[PDB]
């Protein structure tokens, strides 16, 4: 049965040893060792540039933790007792203790620059600024994630009365302001496993009882999160509620087969990091348990493709050992096709909203579409050396620049189809028209 | 002036700043030979600024004599310059030839802070500090763990009012802080801390912190375990919290020819356990013999007996270390608890570190820093041969600083091989001195003076010398539960016809309370001051001087004669 | 004028600095992009166009510079893993008279990143090190057995690293230069 | 760019000979040094170590004290000709 | 009858893995050895210890029977790093032991690896040992063959192939054969 649990970011328990990670993201990640009655904690940064690597002694046995490049927050979940450091000297470091109900816990805690926000298995939310000035209290769902990037939170609501859901907000210092408040959360659960499976992985469920492996925000701030199924999920159209929608990007388990040359090697698991614009920052580790140890092995990257792929299918395809497996030009022009769809929507949304941060992402999105117009040409192509017309003069509505259209009017001359270059340039023609109004 | 602990930090951020250019050697690092803590220290902070990018030169001294040339020849774009290891007991500004006014670039208006062109850190264990360099120097800059702020209230106030200050009210205020700093001022010579130690809280600041920076951390901490135990026995818990910290996961793992390991377990107090012989270890331990009076056959016929109650048979006692029979090796640790009591010999178990790397085998602390002194002490007209002699002595700071290397192990075993020999060299001195009973028993200290043996030249170098006087206290310690005396050491030179003398301190055992201070120094300055005697002092340990043939007996006659013993 | 053991051949030092001219993979730990660095042998672009933890690709010995500091991380090569060296090691003994077709630097470049970037491996570097071995073992078998073919006209060689020829060089040529002279003298 | 053992017309010869060295070195092409290290260029910084007495001494990057097994951290390039002529090791 | 391969195994695996810094260099010895036409191996003995303490401890314990066990090992290493036929190998030692003298050495010490010195007052000629050995059957006249190595054997009497009860003869038209020489240590 379920049972509430505190949770950081991406943290590993301790299993046999005396020490663990607290949590990792994009800038860096925390871990702390135990010496009999007294802790360790360290604190690191891949921006050795920028930031200092440091340690410090704790005597209350820290739970929590959260990280951002202005500070460091720290948490005990029974004591109620909290501790926000900044990365600076000037600003000194400063305590409080929570009020908590008898057999009351502290389940996550996150900051934004200038707020504080803690959250409870009573489903009590408790909100301060970055001086420990009260602000608010608030009477909700019970908490089980929160994550931050500059001002937009994302947070993540469970009960066995409510169900499974998720909150949106910016905590704009003109105005705070919620796009989603508890809302229906689609992610895949994990308990039919732990209860049916006894795989001796259990240890990890004790330590994630939601499973959520990990979750952040992207590097254009778009909420993302890892399922326990492997998956990395997406909300796309969150601007718009008649529109947002939940995205499946990324399925690690069919990556892994394909690199295997279709083999089943489940020693190897991937530990996510964060999210870069297509690519992934992930820990492949090998070996009995899922998460990775000290000294922390290096970083790997690879990127999102959209799941169309079929096992049996790409065998028979297939059909040096362990060679990866070939796949269908097909396959591989839809895929690329929707993904490029996918990737320029996305990017547009953001230039629209929020503009260019470095003054070259258009080029980017040019070279999307682009790529778009040449997936669809080849699988046009196919349609047209199939005779069937009628596809092919479907798919040619989605193709964009005359240039295009001209290679497949071309394209049709090769596949000896006068109809469909008469019909392709009575749509150029068309279009034309609708260029010149 | 002086920093704190809160802000060493920021001196390491001044001295990059201030020497910045690459068309010159802007830093200059002067360190003490014949001090191990000062070595390791040094090679700290030269991988710091190797790390840096830090063009630099590192110059090794001898002493007071040899300081006051080096600083002399210095070009003036010598932004800043380093003191480790010496000069904290002395007016740095009045012996050397400084006018401020020949120094200060600017003046920040704001503050009143004068920058100077060049800046003198110092580093360095001894106290008392020093009242003109903490608090009358501009120029030269200290590094305090607190003690100056604990310590120095009345002292600072005495000095400063003092200063201001240039009937009654007057008469009395005077003579007040006259006092105040009269009772500070000759007070006996002690050290407090270690140098090593105090760097490495740098790099904790800083970041730099790995286990190349911890094991030069415990090798210069462990030097002071022979002279200093209560220093050691303050350090030693934190060396366990960075040993335990810095040890890597999974542990216990198969060996590989490139696994490295550092970790605590047992040690001895016994002569250089895992080279040579368990009975060589025992034999020529410092402790055993004030122990069981290994001097004479009654004391020897102990050691045969107690290998005989412990079930070793004395042949394989004898045998190489690295060679006696696996069965032994493991079953000595249970062998001593049985044992060593009905011996009185319980305190020979401790906790140590030791260090291993690949397939070469292991090796403490406690062994390595014996290999190092012997490198220093054997490593290969009077004003001549005094400086022929005295440059020997500085190439084997090299011979040294090349063996903290692991690619050279070559030169570490020579190291041992070294010791060996300079400790059985020792004690055939210790039971001649004892078996002809010549140690004088004065009323006030006790005196011994070699006139002849059979190689004297081996003492005149200080660091054997206080070999063989860290042997002499302990037998004398131990023989006797009455009179903790004063000594004095002394060997003759027939070349220079000059004695080499030593001031030393008796000690606790070791198993038993504030620290004692050495008083020789006040002693020898002021007979130093008054004599007629044709004398010589420049070593950093002022508990060390020198005196012609003849001169000897009218300056120990006015020593005795004086009440500052 | 020019030195007695440089007058037909290239020293180690030489093919070192060969090789250090190619480019190579790293994770950089700062970011350049908004002075500059302006060379001259090389491109400049990438170097002033760094973000930190983004992949990109740079002269080798710019890449051991920087890893010299902590500015840097080294990506290794692909062929440079267990997997691709036991099927090397492999093919090896399949064909006992082809050479497998490693890369012409493999020597060199496994001896530099084996030093200066030891803590940039995924694989435990003490099975590289074995694996490495086996491969010199066989290749230098197969090299014996060649040297038995020196002739009058011409050989053949494939695959054979540019250190492992730069080692046989002043035999094979003497000892073919030899047999070319006495064979001609009888046809003059 | 001593004398007894070579022939008078060989110790005309070689002086001849210097002339035209540098004389080549001097001209076009002389920023390249012809007559230096023909090792390729390892590292840019060393550490060297103070072999003889030669005092204090001048050079085109600055000056030098040579102060008897004293050691400096610096740029190769600087030290090369020093190294060469045996007053420095590479340590 | 596994614990001979056991022991087998891990030689091998010493002279397969044995690094100090960057050098193989037990494998580049051996390898180096072949090339002149010198079939041995100089272990050294503090290399062992530091390997593995247990296999000294074998080593140490029982010598006359592990020996054999150890030089087998060299011959199975030497064909992989240079064939794609060879002798037995011979092992040589070193050693920093206490040295014992002469006059001591007694009934304690029988069966014990022991390290002397002295001056050598005499040499005998050279004299012939057999290792590999071929034999024939005198009434069935059939044939097989034995292996020799010489450490503290006759002729056997289980005929083959009744056949009697010693019907073993040498064939010394294929057999093969090693030198031996005495010495004398005052
Ligand atoms: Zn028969």
């Amino acid at each position: 049965k379920f049972r509430y649990m505190p949770f950081s970011p991406a943290g590993t328990p301790f299993g046999f040893t005396d020490r663990r990670y607290l949590t990792m993201n994009e800038v860096g990640y925390v871990s702390t060792v135990k010496n009999s009655e007294q802790y360790s904690i360290t604190v690191s940064f891949f921006d050795v540039g920028r930031f200092r690597e440091y340690h410090f002694e704790d005597l209350f046995g820290y739970d929590l933790c959260f990280l951002n490049e202005k500070g460091t927050l720290f948490g005990q979940s029974k004591t109620g007792q909290i501790q926000y450091r900044p990365h600076d000297s000037i600003h000194s470091n400063w305590t409080k203790i929570i009020p908590l109900q008898a057999g009351e816990r502290i389940t996550s805690v996150a900051a934004t620059p200038v707020r504080v926000i803690v959250g409870t298995s009573l489903g009590y939310f408790r909100s301060f600024n970055q001086f420990g000035v009260p602000f608010a209290v608030e009477k909700t769902s019970p908490i089980v994630a929160l994550t931050a990037q500059n001002y937009r939170v994302f947070s993540v609501h469970y009960s066995q009365f409510h169900g499974l859901s998720y909150s949106l907000s910016e905590l704009g210092t003109s105005s705070k302001r919620y796009y989603k408040r508890e809302c229906p959360l689609p992610m895949s659960l994990p308990n039919i496993n732990s209860d049916m499976k006894k795989d001796a992985n259990l240890d990890y469920y004790n330590f994630n009882p939601m499973g959520i492996k990990s979750l952040f925000f992207s590097s254009y701030g778009d909420p993302c999160i890892f399922g326990s199924d492997n998956t990395l999920l997406l909300l796309s159209k969150w601007r718009s509620p008649e529109e947002s929608k939940w995205l499946p990007i990324l399925d690690s388990n069919m990556e892994i087969w394909k690199m295997s040359g279709g083999k089943e090697t489940t020693d190897i698991h991937v530990w996510p990091l964060a999210l870069a614009y297509d690519t992934l920052n992930c820990i492949l580790v090998k070996g009995k348990h899922i998460w990775p140890e000290f000294p922390l092995p290096l970083p790997s990257e690879m990127e999102i493709r959209m799941p169309v792929f079929v096992k049996s299918k790409l065998l028979e395809e297939n059909k040096e050992e362990d060679k990866e497996i070939q796949i269908p030009v097909s396959m591989a022009a839809e895929e690329e096709y929707l993904r490029s769809k996918v990737l320029s929507e996305l990017l547009t949304d953001t230039l629209e909203n929020d503009g260019e941060m470095y003054g070259n992402e258009n080029e980017v999105l040019a070279a999307l579409n682009g790529a778009y117009d040449k997936a669809l040409l080849r699988l046009f192509a196919s349609a047209c050396s199939d005779q069937n017309v009628e596809k092919a003069l479907s798919l040619a509505h989605e193709l964009k620049q005359d240039r295009a259209l001209t290679a497949a009017v071309k394209i049709s001359e090769r596949a000896e189809l006068p109809s469909l270059v008469k019909k392709i340039n009575n749509i150029r023609e068309a279009r034309y028209e609708q260029q010149l109004k | 002036m002086y920093y704190g602990i809160s802000q060493f930090s920021e001196a390491y951020n001044k001295i990059l700043r201030n020497s910045s250019s690459h068309s010159s050697c802007q830093l200059v690092i002067f360190v003490s030979c014949l001090n191990i803590d000062a070595l390791c220290a040094t090679k700290m902070l030269s991988l710091l600024f190797k790390k840096q990018l830090v063009q630099s030169q590192i110059v090794p001294i001898f002493g007071y004599s040899e300081l006051r040339r080096h600083y002399s020849q210095l070009d003036d774009n010598i932004n800043s310059l380093l003191l480790v290891g010496f000069g904290g007991v002395i007016d740095l500004e009045a012996f050397l030839e400084i006018d401020p006014q020949e120094y200060v670039i600017d003046t920040d208006e704001k503050s009143g802070e004068q920058s100077f062109r060049r800046d003198i850190y110092v580093l360095d264990a001894h106290r008392p500090w020093n009242l003109d360099n903490i608090f009358g120097s501009q120029i030269i800059q200290c590094f305090d763990d607190g003690t100056v702020d604990d310590t120095l209230g009345e002292q600072k106030e005495a000095y400063y009012k003092l200063l201001e200050l240039d009937r009654k009210q007057r008469k009395k205020q005077i003579h007040e802080y006259e006092g105040v700093l009269e009772e500070y001022y000759s007070q006996g010579t002690t050290v407090v801390n270690s140098i090593s130690a105090q760097i490495y809280s740098l790099l904790s600041a800083i970041g730099e912190t790995n286990l190349s920076n911890l094991w030069l951390n415990i090798l210069g901490t462990t030097s002071l375990d022979i002279a200093y135990a209560q220093v050691y026995n303050r350090l030693y818990p934190l060396l366990q919290d960075e040993v335990k910290r810095l040890t890597p996961s999974s542990r216990n793992s198969v060996k590989t020819p490139d696994t490295l390991t550092l970790n605590i377990q047992p040690d001895y107090y016994l002569f250089l356990l895992r080279h040579s012989s368990l009975y060589d270890s025992f034999y020529y331990s410092n402790y055993v013999n004030a122990k069981l009076s290994l001097w004479n056959e009654n004391g020897k016929k102990r050691l045969h007996k107690m290998f005989a109650r412990m079930g070793i048979p004395l042949s394989t006692a004898q045998e190489t270390w690295l060679y006696m029979d696996h069965s032994i090796k493991r079953e000595l640790g249970i062998i001593f608890d049985k044992n060593l009591d009905r011996y009185g010999l319980q305190d020979i178990i401790r906790d140590g570190f030791v260090r291993t790397l690949g397939y070469r085998g292991s090796i403490s602390a406690s062994e390595f820093v014996e290999a190092l002194t012997a490198l220093l002490e054997v490593g290969n007209n009077s004003a001549q041969k005094l400086t022929n002699l005295r440059k020997r002595w500085v190439s084997n700071f090299w011979l040294s600083w090349d063996a903290l290397d692991d690619r050279k192990v070559e030169l570490l075993n020579r190291g041992i091989q070294l010791a060996q020999d300079l400790q059985r060299a020792i004690f055939n001195t210790g039971v001649a001195i004892l078996e002809k009973k010549l140690i004088k028993h004065l009323r006030i200290y006790r005196l011994c003076v070699l006139q002849d043996g059979p190689d004297l030249d081996l003492y005149r170098n200080p660091l054997t010398l206080l070999r063989l006087g860290n042997w002499l206290i302990e037998c004398c310690a131990e023989s006797e539960d009455k009179q903790l005396l004063p000594m004095v050491l002394a060997s003759i030179d027939e070349n220079t016809d000059t004695y080499l003398v030593a001031g030393l301190t008796p000690r606790y055992p070791r198993g038993l309370k504030k620290p004692i201070l050495n008083n020789f120094s006040m002693a020898f300055q002021q007979i130093t001051a008054e004599t007629d005697a044709k004398v010589r002092i420049d070593n950093f340990e002022s508990s060390i001087i020198e005196i012609r043939r003849e001169d000897l007996s009218p300056f120990l006659e006015k020593l005795t004669l004086s009440g500052l013993l | 004028s020019l030195p007695a053991h440089l007058q037909q051949t290239f020293s180690p030092e030489e093919i070192q600095f060969i090789v250090e001219n190619e480019p190579i993979k790293i994770f950089p730990r700062i970011t350049t992009r908004q002075t500059r660095w302006q060379l001259i042998t090389t491109d400049d672009k990438a170097l002033n166009n760094m973000v930190a933890m983004r992949s990109t690709e740079v002269v080798l010995w710019i890449a051991l510079l920087l890893k010299q500091q902590s500015k840097c991380s080294i990506v290794a090569p692909q062929w440079l893993t267990t997997k691709e060296l036991d099927r090397k090691i492999q093919y090896e003994k399949t064909h006992p008279d082809r050479f497998s077709e490693l890369p012409w630097n493999w020597l060199v470049l496994a001896r530099i990143l084996f030093n200066k970037a030891k803590d940039d491996f995924h694989d435990p570097i003490h099975e590289l090190r074995g694996k490495i071995q086996d491969l010199r073992e066989i290749r230098q078998i197969k090299v014996l057995k060649g040297l038995k073919y020196l002739n009058e006209s011409h050989l053949q060689l494939d695959n054979l690293s540019l250190l492992e020829i730069n080692e046989l060089r002043p035999f094979i040529t003497e000892i073919m230069d030899k047999l070319r002279e006495i064979h001609t003298a009888s046809l003059t | 760019n001593d004398t007894n053992n070579l022939s008078h017309q060989e110790q005309e010869y070689l002086k001849e000979y210097c002339d035209l060295i540098t004389d080549l070195k001097s001209g076009d092409l002389v920023d390249i040094d012809l007559s230096g290290s023909l090792v390729p260029p390892s590292d840019v910084f060393i550490d060297v170590r103070v072999l003889k007495d030669a005092g204090e001494i001048q050079t085109e990057y600055g000056v030098f004290n040579l102060i008897k097994d004293s050691q400096f951290f610096v740029r190769q390039s600087d030290v090369e000709r020093l190294i060469q002529q045996g007053y420095l090791q590479k340590i | 009858d596994d614990d001979n391969t056991e022991i087998i195994k891990s030689f091998k695996n010493f002279i397969l893995e044995f690094r100090l810094d960057s050098q193989f260099i037990y494998r580049d010895q051996l390898r180096n050895n072949i090339l002149v036409k010198n079939y041995s191996l100089t272990v050294n003995m503090e290399h062992l210890i530091g390997y593995n303490e247990d296999i000294y401890k074998k080593l140490s314990d029982e010598p006359s029977d592990i020996i054999p066990l150890f030089e087998t090992a060299i011959t199975q290493v030497a064909k992989r790093i240079s064939i794609l036929s060879l002798p037995t190998f011979q092992l040589i030692l070193n050693s920093n032991a206490n040295q014992i003298p002469l006059r001591d050495l007694d009934s304690e010490h029988v069966s014990k690896i022991v390290r002397l010195s002295g001056i050598i007052i005499s040499t005998s000629v050279l004299s012939s040992r057999a290792t590999y050995l071929s034999i024939m059957c005198r009434n069935c006249r059939h044939t097989t063959s034995i292996t020799i190595n010489n450490f503290n054997v006759s002729l056997p009497r289980s005929c083959l192939s009744n056949c009697g009860p010693d019907p073993y003869i040498i064939i010394h038209e294929s057999s093969k054969f090693i030198d031996q020489q005495f010495l004398k240590l005052q």
